């Protein structure tokens, strides 16, 4: 900006004044500015289907902590989607969990996620992102973080 | 020295003169001239602290200065002319990053 001084009493607004620039804050763009979180038009089918065309994967095996919760903090909250297919709920503890989760991404097509968190007693887990849009499968796996 | 630190826009804001009030900081200038030859300043004080310093150090982005004097540290929010913060020292490091100390 070109920075101009004020008199608030009665001012002056004149062509001159000199610039300095100040660095502003980052904008990060989310996976929730774009999405409508949903319930499926056809989960059974869709669920699978989305796999069919779309599916990328990441696996981790969890050996120092046996808790979802960290993961959980990043996922419900980052994606802004619904955990489910009756596979959401956990009390202050729970043995196993799946979020098979929903919403639709911008540009029309959908971004779909299944997270099977598996507890043997370590957690090893299958995160699936399946999508009706290509950019989202790679994204979900990242974005969730 | 006085206590001053310069924003790379081009304002070395110092304070005081030698024992004058701190009331005097500023300098964005406005003009250009030859290497050997000499230059003009702007005029618009801010400040009129009390504590008498001997350090000025800019924030790592010039920005937040922490100034120590009388043995305590006033940090200023500078443009703000706000006290960014204060306490008593002994010795210092900014976490260079520009976010801790």
């Amino acid at each position: 900006f070109t920075v101009k001084d004020c008199d608030p009493n009665t001012g002056e607004i004149d062509e001159e004044g000199y610039e300095d620039e100040y660095v502003l804050e980052d904008l990060e763009v989310t996976v929730a500015d774009h999405i409508q979180k949903v319930m499926k038009v056809n989960f059974e089918a869709a669920w699978d289907e989305v796999g069919d065309e779309f599916e990328k994967e990441e696996t981790f095996t969890l050996s120092t902590i046996k808790t979802l919760e960290e993961a959980v903090g990043n996922i419900v909250k980052f994606l802004g989607m619904h955990p489910c297919e009756r596979s959401d709920k956990v009390p202050e503890n729970k043995n196993t969990h799946t979020l098979l989760l929903a919403g639709v991404f911008r540009g029309g097509h959908d971004i779909l996620v299944r997270s099977r968190l598996l507890l043997l007693d370590t957690v090893t887990m299958q995160v699936t992102a399946r999508s009706s849009e290509e950019l989202p499968v790679d994204i979900i796996l990242a974005s969730v973080g | 020295e006085p206590a001053m630190s310069m924003d790379a826009n081009g304002k070395i804001i110092w304070a005081k003169h030698s024992e004058v009030q701190q009331a005097n900081l500023k300098a964005m200038g406005d003009t250009e001239i030859k290497d050997g030859e000499r230059l003009p300043l702007a005029v618009k004080d801010m400040g009129s602290c009390e504590i008498y310093p001997q350090t000025i150090q800019h924030n790592p982005n010039g920005r937040f200065v922490v100034v120590c004097g009388d043995g305590e540290y006033i940090i200023y929010t500078a443009m703000a002319l706000r006290n960014k913060s204060f306490g008593s020292a002994q010795e210092f490091a900014w976490a260079h990053d520009s976010s801790e100390y």
